[PDB]
RNA sequence: UUUACUUAUUCAAUGAAGCGGAGCUGGAAUUCAUUUUCCACGUUCUAGCAUUCAAGGUCCCAUUCGGGGCUGAUCCGGGUU
RNA sequence: GCUUGUGACGGCCCGUGAAAAUCCACAGGAAGGAAUAGUUUUCAUGCCAGGUCGUACUGAUAACCGCAGCAGGUCUCCAAG
RNA sequence: GAUGGGGAAGCUCCGUUUCAAAGGCCUGAUUUUAUGCAGGCCACCAUCGAAAGGGAAUCCGGUUAAGAUUCCGGAACCUGG
């Protein structure tokens, strides 16, 4: 055969991301002395739209503590913040929506977002619209905090990792149908070249493992092994179950 | 520690599967009873949601030079 | 803008060719009232400390 | 006492500035300099004599 | 006077711009400086075998000063003095025709490594000084055992550059006295008594101890707090 | 198998800026005879401002329109974290 | 009326529709300064200079490409009753 | 797409600010007197990439066999000094 499409996507020629209208990378402020010991105050100047991203962005400007200068950071907007608002960041910040606190300074049940996985990587977890992380316990010895992630899984983080109080704006986005191929076109136009999708059963055997034969079919089962060799991984990759997750078809 | 990897991966898959089943139940419960309601009920529920959804400066002295 | 005299690019006021005069008077009132609130804060902090001294 | 501990207000180390000598050769580069490669007779060649 | 007014600044944690401080602890040094400092650190962190760790037991300051006074009394001949000796003895042998007669027996220190290693094993040497800082250490790691086996007084002294200035080079890494004139034999005997009290009599005890396990400041403070908790 | 150590090896960030230990000053403490302990160690109603080795306070000056020190801004270890 | 420029509005988006050179202004208060003067060439008038390369014509049922003076192909502006 | 580095037997490959001692303005002081240090800076790292994107400043009348917002006549403007 020939090289198939999911193999072809890794050389990254026409499959790279479309990043022209994007505002910049959205990450937290760099951890330093002021956030490590006290707090610092900035002000949010504008809330803007970012191309290829469901959640809006916030432009929070702070002061440089070693030079007479201003520093502007790009945050992801939590639901409720507005222009002209003060944002406090650091160890001694108060528990208000929009503030940036370490995870060892929040009580149980607190709703945080844009959470660092390691202390100092400036935001990794719960960054899409409508998502959040729930604090579900602490460990004062061993300096660890237990969290629940948006997928349902549980994780244990160092208490020096930071997070922003609140839920990320833009929720309820997928509750609307698209209704139109043109709407899907204009959606993926600002992300990457991955739409439309031809089915593998509609190709020839040179192009795909599922291609060929009269009466379009997959000849064998579609569950692949985990140790397949990268031209074979087409289907359901390492599935532990199949079915409906609902068992009733109607609720 | 030879059990910790397989046990942590097992617990993580069970927690992910519970979350998946929960979100699927919630989305099917949203999509049905909405696609299965006529224009009358649709307009009524739309109308319902559109309906219900020390001066401090005193401690300061005066005529100060 | 390099070919004209300064009268065409300026208004005779503080922040003259830069701000609005509404934005300017808002800055003036904000500066004065914030500094007076800082004086109020220092006075009441002195009062709490001179109460707790006894 | 110890020796000499300079105070540094910058965390950056730049390359220091040393004395750059001027060039002073032992023999000449060309030993005969050229004449004017574009003088007046080389610039102006001839008039142009047509109707225009 | 009363037109000047005091106004102290709040260098705070969120109040004013910080002043210029001494940040010499946080300089990003060049890589050659970094490799020097970390080479010294890694040499002191590891366990060191006794045959290299017998170095860094050098001589004391007063004994080093007295030893270098004695050795400076026997400085080798320099180039102008050699040339004028050649002139004077050539003029003398032009008339009288005698060699090694106008020039007497010279006394100086001996300084090359092959030469001094051959003055030991013939046992002509009466004092050996070994530098502590030869950069391939394999050139001098055998000299204490050789001096001990052949019965020669030796001392491990600070400075191959100091030995070089003693013997008119930049570095020399060894020095030896073979003969003294007539009046320094008593001072040489007192010096070799003080030298053998420090180096050769302690050899069979020094050759069995390893040495070098030293931690840094933060690890030492951590171990102190852990043992105080213990 | 489990557990320690850090210098090899590995990962991440920065403008290699505030690390580690000991202090001062409070507070709780609460002395079982004391500081064996621990928290704190200048900024939170407001879309303002914050930059000239820093003013002040002491010392020498070469006193000229001035020029250098300490302190303001606790010591120590040079292990960037 | 027609073509075109422009202004104030309005509709649409799970689509919100480039960057850099460059120029100006403001905050700041360094430094210089009026008395026989300093600042102004951001007010007016007067003086001198502005290098290198392209520039004719066709743009198509004969000037381009299809072996051709080939019914094919090949981007755009103006537009009378 | 070089350099600093790192791969490859090698032709060469990666990468574009990187794990590099990566470079300029001027005040100096001014009087071997001309410009060594200056005493404060210095965060950015080469370069190439649009005759439809961005961009300092020109119009009218005449003139040839064939040229013109370029020549001639008149009238302007911009940059630099
Ligand atoms: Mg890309
Ligand atoms: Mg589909
Ligand atoms: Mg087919
Ligand atoms: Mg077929
Ligand atoms: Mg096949
Ligand atoms: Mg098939
Ligand atoms: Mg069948
Ligand atoms: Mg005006
Ligand atoms: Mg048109
Ligand atoms: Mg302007
Ligand atoms: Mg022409
Ligand atoms: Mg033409
Ligand atoms: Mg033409
Ligand atoms: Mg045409
Ligand atoms: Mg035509
Ligand atoms: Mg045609
Ligand atoms: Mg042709
Ligand atoms: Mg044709
Ligand atoms: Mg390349
Ligand atoms: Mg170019
Ligand atoms: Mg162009
Ligand atoms: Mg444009
Ligand atoms: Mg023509
Ligand atoms: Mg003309």
């Amino acid at each position: 055969g020939r090289v198939i499409r999911n193999q072809r996507k890794g050389a990254g020629s026409i499959f790279t991301s479309h990043t022209r209208l994007r505002q910049g990378a959205a990450k937290l402020r760099t951890l330093d002395y002021a956030e490590r010991h006290g707090y610092i105050r900035g002000i949010v100047k504008q809330i803007v739209h970012d191309s290829g991203r469901g959640a809006p962005l916030a432009k929070v400007v702070f002061r440089d503590p070693y030079k007479y200068r201003l520093r502007e950071e790009i945050f992801i907007a939590n639901e409720g913040v507005h222009t002209g608002q003060f944002i406090y960041a650091g160890k001694k910040a108060s528990l208000n929506v929009g503030n940036v606190l370490p995870l060892g300074s929040v009580p149980e049940g607190t709703i945080v977002s844009n959470v660092e996985e390691k202390p100092g990587d400036r935001g990794a977890l719960a960054r899409a619209s409508g998502n959040y992380v729930i604090i579900i316990g602490h460990n004062p010895d061993e300096n660890k905090t237990r969290v629940r992630l948006p997928s349902g899984a549980k994780k244990v983080i160092s208490s020096d990792a930071r997070g922003v109080i609140g839920v990320i704006a833009g929720g309820g986005r997928v509750d609307k149908p698209l209704l139109k191929a043109g709407r899907a076109f204009h959606k993926y136009r600002l992300k990457r070249n991955s739409w439309p999708k031809t089915r593998g059963v509609a190709m020839n055997p040179v192009d795909h493992p599922h291609g060929g034969g009269n009466h379009q079919h997959i000849g064998k089962a579609s569950t692949i092994s985990r140790g397949a060799v990268s031209g074979q991984k087409a289907g359901l990759i390492a599935a532990r179950r199949t079915g409906l997750l609902r068992g009733s078809q109607k609720t | 520690s030879m059990d910790r990897d397989r046990l942590v991966k097992a617990l993580n898959f069970t927690n992910r599967l519970d979350g998946k089943i929960a979100k699927s139940i919630s989305r099917a419960k949203y999509i049905q009873n909405t696609r299965k309601a006529g224009w009358d009920s649709t307009n009524e529920t739309i109308k319902k949601e559109l309906a219900f959804l020390t001066n401090r400066f005193g401690v300061l002295p005066d005529d100060v030079e | 803008y390099a070919t004209v005299s300064k009268t065409h690019k300026t208004v005779s006021r503080a922040y003259g060719g830069s701000r609005c005069a509404n934005c300017v008077k808002e800055r003036i009132i904000r500066a004065f009232l914030i500094e007076e609130q800082k004086i109020v804060k220092k006075v009441v902090k002195e009062q709490t400390e001179a109460a707790k001294k006894s | 006492g110890k020796k000499a501990l300079k105070v540094r207000t910058s965390a950056t180390f730049r390359l220091p500035k040393t004395l750059k000598l001027a060039r002073a050769p032992k023999y000449a580069s060309k030993a005969v300099p050229h004449y004017n490669r574009l003088d007046s007779y080389k610039v102006i060649e001839q008039p142009i004599t047509s109707e225009t | 006077n009363p037109l000047t007014h005091s106004t102290p600044k709040n260098f705070g944690i969120g109040q004013a711009v910080q002043p210029k401080r001494n940040l010499s602890r946080y300089v990003k040094w060049p890589e050659y400086v970094r490799v020097q400092r970390q080479k010294k650190i890694l040499s002191i962190r590891l366990k060191v075998p006794p045959t290299i760790a017998q170095f860094q037991y050098t001589l004391d300051r007063n004994t080093a000063a007295e030893t270098f006074k004695l050795f400076n009394k026997y400085r080798p001949e320099t180039a102008a003095e050699k040339k004028e000796r050649l002139t004077k003895e050539a003029a003398a042998v032009a008339e009288g025709k005698s060699k090694q007669d106008a020039s007497p027996k010279p006394y100086a220190v001996k300084y090359g490594l092959n030469h001094v290693v051959a003055l030991i094993e013939n046992k002509k040497a009466k004092l050996v000084l070994i530098a502590n800082d030869v950069d391939p250490i394999e050139l001098v790691v055998f000299l204490p055992a050789l001096c001990k086996k052949m019965g020669v007084p030796y001392a491990i002294v600070k400075g191959k550059a100091r030995l070089g200035t003693l013997v008119n080079q930049k570095t020399s890494a060894v020095a030896a006295l073979t003969e003294v004139r007539a009046e320094d034999e008593a001072a040489l005997a007192k010096l070799v008594s003080t030298i053998d009290a420090n180096f050769a009599d302690k050899y069979d005890e020094v050759k069995k101890h390893w040495g070098g396990g030293i931690l840094g400041n933060k690890a030492q403070a951590k171990m102190d707090k852990r043992a105080k908790n213990s």
